[PDB]
RNA sequence: UUUGCUCCACACAAUAUAGAUGGAUACGAAUAAGGCGUCCUUGUGGCGUCGCUGAACCAUAGCAGGCUAGCAACGGUGCACUUGGCGGAAAGGCCUUGGGUGCUUGCUGGCGAAUUGCAAUGUCAUUUUGCGUGGGGAUAAAUCAUUUGUAUACGACUUAGA
């Protein structure tokens, strides 16, 4: 129909942190409709993929992704933590992401 | 210590009828209408019979408490206003230069002009404030009298007369010079 | 300090050879567990008889339920308590349903209203009160009406989302 | 000319108000305020929803509509005895708020295969309603 | 959830509202607020017009001009209090900050388009009844802000517009229903009803 | 330490930056406040500033140690020859301070006015405002509407005027325009001005 | 200064992007009070009803949504056109009339889909610009130099010149 969309919503926010210093290994993502550590307990090791552009045409797209998966809950307000095969370019903080349906248990 | 219910009664006499949404106040009587304002004050109003209303504070501390009372003093001096109505009566006082007191006008205006005080060339101006209604006192020897339905208005209007009067750069306990509030009452005789 | 447990502790000299059996004595003690408890017991037996710990033995130590937890009880409360400046005896009553919670509220009233930590405090009695009108402070009297009845004005629901497309009512 | 003074009629904290309870075991379930311990706390018991005879703070419930008649202080066997003679249970199930309710409670339970459905279903009544909104 | 959302400050307290808002940035999400003149703050009149005067006096000793800089506007008021919740010297805060708008009134397409409010910052639920509070529009008019009539004044023009648009709508609702209720009882209408709906 | 004997200050601070103005022709920043009852006119005009002489006239000043003596003044004496009206300017409120709407122009201009158009003027090939002329040569509609769209909106009324310089003895040739408030009643009244 | 400029239309090429992926879904005011319906004496009015969250409402089925037939309705909706009207706070958008046209999953049919091999965003958005085409539309100025002195350290300013 109108609506194709087979992931949930999601938004990166930041690098795992302390006060005054970073870990770019580990990114911390805020899920659409998910308030509560028990919520996203759901969404574990759920695949995420942060889709983009680019100029140069590649193998024959214009279109990359970097992926990841969901690792374990952040706090008590639903936040997620997950890793990437690669480390988000940090320019993204705020940026949209897609968390999928995959690998399934229901 | 936050007590659980307090409260207070207004006493509706046979010619008039109080309304009062939000906490808006309304009262309606013989001499005129008054309205004021009580939404800075979390009280609730109550009606039980057409000569009645309650005022009460529900879980409320002491400063809160106290204000019930004034709540119920002002709603009262509404109802009374609009039935008897108010009169303040002034004297002047003065023990050389005569105060010389009139009623002036500039554009609709109704002011109280007061000249030669302790002598002063200057020529004092208090405006009559809307509602009240002055009257030289016929006679009674420099007696003015200010009257309305509003308390409020009346007692300012009066104590805005007797403050253009004071007295500079003198002891003021040898020199009385002014225009005095000499008595308060209302405007009805007997009651 | 706490959520409290009412503790039963019983406490005596070691025997001696030309005193065995000595002589028994219990407090009953606040606290939140046994081993707060026993050293609650051992503070104030100090303060009463010759003996300290390492001298004495604890003989039994027992927790006490409330015999009714679903009735309500109005509770006079005997305290000693340390200011600043000086140590003072009070009498305060406290309305809850079992011994162990009106404890909790003390000990929060004795922090809130005059900054007494739990060390400064020492409970002194505490006994339900049987007939009405032998309550004395009027913040409980207040609560012994016959038909007693109030509203709630002015109620703030807590939102679980970070907009709302109303504007909301305090309506009860 | 009558004096014409509001209304603003509160729920009442009382004995016999009933209650929902909003968070924890009970959570969604009805209970009667039996005796009242301070402006904060009150004594509730809920046995025939199941909910044990117990204090508990006043903001962890929200006052319903519904009253009955009950002695101060009425044990369980009595609270029970008083509300099924009161007939709070159909009272309460009658009103729109408990519909509310149930009806999300409904909602939440649909399989996907009930989703497409009630998604047909509304396109079905969607056809006839805007036609009779343009005959009128 | 959407797009852009748009906060209709009045009645809410300056610094809960600002403090939502940065984090709502912070998450890619676009802001504007609107009514900024209609915002509270906390503590009478006279506490935060002399709270602004102590920010007044600070200026840079050699030239006024490099120091600290005094926006008069409700609006500004606000961004002063957002901006200090956001790192601003950053290409993210920078970036967060683009996301927002604020305004004094409701100017077009706003005027139509519905807003939101933020009951965490909300002054009815949040302050505690009988404590003495303030409008920023009065705030800002004592320190010299010029716009508060002419804003009323437009304001006032366009909340006439607005009550006819609402008019009629609660008119064309009523037909809506009405018809709502003749299919009401109908197969569809009880299949529905089983389903919660 | 301190300035051990005290003295004012040099100088006027409300006067910076001085700094040369960004133009010869100083800017009304402030016309007098409007009362609608009387007639429309102008609130100020423009002209030339020729030098000053000497006048001698009685004093009328009661109390004054020369009532009723002559005293002897100076005065300067300012050439203005009339001013001429080429358009109006309608301007709104905003919440941002008065914008100008728009601004409707005369049909003719002088080359007086044209001239303060040009940079080089000898070169030009003088197209100035040859398009918006032609709106009058149709039955004036798109005129109208904006002098009708003034009446509509518009808190205040300002006409465009300008000098005849050519009317002085000066070099010039390239006039001086100006926007000048209209004070007379009734902002309807104003733009039929 | 080698056929330049602009608006509309498509075409190719680049260039990007603080981050589309069903819908930003419009009273105002009060909160110790209100919304909605209804009646009327049109009021600070009578009666009814509601809240306790948008967990809503709307939309949502079809090769990312193909090719086709019919029925019941007279409804919905897209698009380009036409009628009348409204909006200046930054209006640049809203409403209305009328015919044309496409779709309709309101209901009932016929055909298609594989082999992309068990997942690999599997590509559907909107920014700016460049090069030719042809449909309308338009045919200037500024600067240097010279010159004035209401100006000026130099620049700048202010005059003048077919
Ligand atoms: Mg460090
Ligand atoms: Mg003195
Ligand atoms: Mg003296
Ligand atoms: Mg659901
Ligand atoms: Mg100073
Ligand atoms: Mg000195
Ligand atoms: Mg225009
Ligand atoms: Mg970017
Ligand atoms: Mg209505
Ligand atoms: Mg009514
Ligand atoms: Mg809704
Ligand atoms: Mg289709
Ligand atoms: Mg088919
Ligand atoms: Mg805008
Ligand atoms: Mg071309």
């Amino acid at each position: 129909a109108e609506s194709h969309r087979l992931y949930v919503k999601g938004k990166h926010l930041s690098y795992q942190r302390s006060k005054r210093v970073n870990n770019p290994n580990v990114s911390l993502i805020k899920i659409e409709g998910v308030a509560t550590p028990q919520d996203a307990q759901f969404y574990l090791g759920k695949r995420i993929a942060y889709v983009y552009r680019a100029s140069k045409e590649v193998r024959g797209s214009k279109i990359r992704v970097m992926w990841g998966k969901v690792t374990r809950t952040h706090g008590n307000s639903g936040v997620v933590r997950a890793t990437f095969r690669n480390n988000l370019p940090a320019k993204t903080f705020g940026a949209s992401v897609r968390i999928f349906l995959y690998p399934s248990n229901i | 210590m936050k007590y659980i219910q307090t409260e207070q009664q207004i006493e509706v006499p046979e010619g008039v009828t109080v309304s009062i949404k939000s906490r808006i106040v309304k009262v309606v009587g013989p001499r005129g209408t008054l309205t004021k304002n009580l939404k800075h004050i979390d009280v609730t109003f109550t009606k039980v019979n057409n000569q009645l209303i309650k005022v009460a504070v529900h879980n409320g501390g002491r400063k809160h408490v106290a204000a019930l009372r004034t709540v119920k003093s002002l709603v009262d001096n509404m109802i009374t206003g609009v039935t008897k109505g108010y009169k303040y009566k002034m004297r002047y006082v003065y023990a050389h230069f005569p105060i010389n007191v009139n009623i002036v006008e500039k554009d609709g205006a109704k002011f109280i002009e007061v000249r030669n005080f302790l002598g002063d060339k200057k020529i004092r101006n208090v405006p009559v404030r809307d509602g009240v209604t002055i009257e030289f006192s016929t006679n009674v020897k420099d007696e003015i009298v200010l009257s309305g339905n509003s308390v409020e208005d009346v007692s300012q209007n009066a104590a805005d007369l007797q403050q253009i009067c004071r007295v500079r750069n003198k002891d003021i306990r040898k020199f009385l010079d002014g225009i005095y509030v000499s008595h308060k009452g209302f405007i009805t005789e007997d009651l | 300090m706490a959520h409290f447990k009412e503790y039963q502790v019983i406490g005596r000299r070691l025997p001696t050879e030309s005193v065995p059996e000595p002589k028994l004595f219990r407090m009953r003690i606040f606290a939140s567990n046994e081993v707060i408890a026993k050293s609650r017991y051992w503070y104030f037996l100090q303060k009463l008889h010759k003996v300290k710990k390492a001298s004495g033995e604890i003989v039994s130590i027992n927790q006490i339920n409330e015999a009714h937890p679903t009735k309500v009880k109005n509770f006079g409360v005997w305290v000693r308590y340390d200011s600043r400046s000086g140590t003072h005896n009070m009498y305060k009553e406290i309305r809850d349903v079992s011994r162990v919670a009106a404890v909790e509220t003390l000990y929060q009233d004795m922090a809130a209203r005059h900054r007494a930590r739990f060390r400064s405090i020492h409970i002194l009695k505490v006994a339900e009160i049987e007939k009405t009108a032998d309550v004395k402070r009027q913040y409980v009297k207040q609560f012994l009406t016959k038909d007693l009845k109030f509203p709630l004005p002015h109620r703030v629901q807590k939102s679980t989302k970070t907009f709302s497309y109303k504007r909301p009512s305090t309506f009860y | 000319t009558d004096s014409i003074v509001k209304a603003s009629n509160w729920r009442l904290v009382e004995v016999g108000r009933v209650v929902l309870i909003k968070k924890g075991q009970s959570a969604g379930k009805l209970a009667a305020i039996v005796e009242i311990i301070d402006q904060k706390k009150v004594l509730i018991d809920g046995p025939k929803a199941g909910v044990p005879r117990q204090a508990i703070n006043l903001g962890q419930v929200v006052l319903t509509p519904l009253t009955f008649a009950l002695p101060r202080g009425a044990r369980t066997a009595t609270v029970s005895k008083k509300w099924a003679a009161a007939a709070v249970c159909e009272k309460w199930a009658a009103s729109s708020w408990a519909k509310k309710i149930a009806q999300r409670e409904r909602r939440a339970a649909l399989t996907d295969f009930e989703r497409f459905q009630v998604m047909v279903l509304r396109k079905q009544k969607r056809y006839t309603v805007k036609k009779a909104l343009a005959k009128a | 959830v959407e797009p852009v959302v748009v906060i209709d400050g009045k009645g809410h307290l300056v610094g809960r509202l600002a403090s939502v808002v940065a984090k709502q940035l912070l998450n890619g999400q676009k802001i504007v607020v609107v009514r900024a003149e209609e915002l509270n703050i906390s503590g009478e009149f006279f506490r935060n017009k002399l709270k602004y005067h102590d920010f007044l006096r600070k200026a840079t000793a050699f030239n006024k001009t490099r120091g600290p800089f005094h926006f008069r506007a409700p609006s500004r008021i606000f961004y002063k209090a957002l901006r200090g919740m956001v790192s601003h010297k950053t290409a993210r805060g920078k970036a967060a900050l683009e996301r927002l708008k604020v305004f004094e009134g409701i100017p077009p397409p706003y005027d139509k388009k519905k807003r939101v409010v933020v009951p965490q910052a909300l002054r009815v639920l949040r302050l505690k009844p009988g404590r003495k509070y303030t409008t920023l529009g009065k705030l800002s008019t004592s320190v010299g802000w010029k716009y508060e009539d002419v804003v009323a004044k437009l304001e006032a023009k366009r909340k006439v517009s607005s009550a006819e648009y609402y008019a009629k709508k609660r008119a064309f609702t009523k037909k809506v229903a009405s018809a709502n209720a003749t299919a009401a009882e109908s197969d569809v209408a009880k299949q529905l009803a089983a389903l919660g709906y | 330490s301190h300035r051990k004997y005290e003295a004012p200050r040099h100088g006027h601070l409300g006067f910076l930056p001085r700094k040369r103005a960004a133009s010869i022709r100083a800017r009304v920043k402030a016309f007098p406040k409007d009362d609608r009852s009387k007639p429309v006119a102008l609130t100020s005009f423009l002209g030339y500033k020729a030098g000053m002489t000497t006048i001698v006239r009685d004093l009328d000043r009661p109390g004054s140690k020369f009532h009723k003596r002559e005293v002897v003044e100076a005065v300067t004496v300012v050439d203005t020859p009339p001013v001429v009206v080429v358009g109006v300017v309608g301007y709104v409120e905003t919440p941002r301070g008065l914008r100008s709407l728009t601004t409707v122009w005369a049909e003719h201009l002088s080359d007086e006015v044209k001239r303060r158009f040009y940079k080089n003027w000898y070169k030009s090939k003088k197209k100035a405002f040859t398009k918006y002329s032609a709106k009058y040569a149709q039955d004036g509609a798109g005129i109208e509407r904006e002098l009708a769209r003034i009446k509509k909106y518009a808190s205040v009324v300002r006409v465009l005027v300008h000098t005849q310089i050519r009317k002085t003895p000066l070099a010039q040739k390239k006039a001086h325009l100006a926007e000048i408030q209209l004070n007379g009643g009734s902002i309807s009244e104003k733009v039929d001005w």
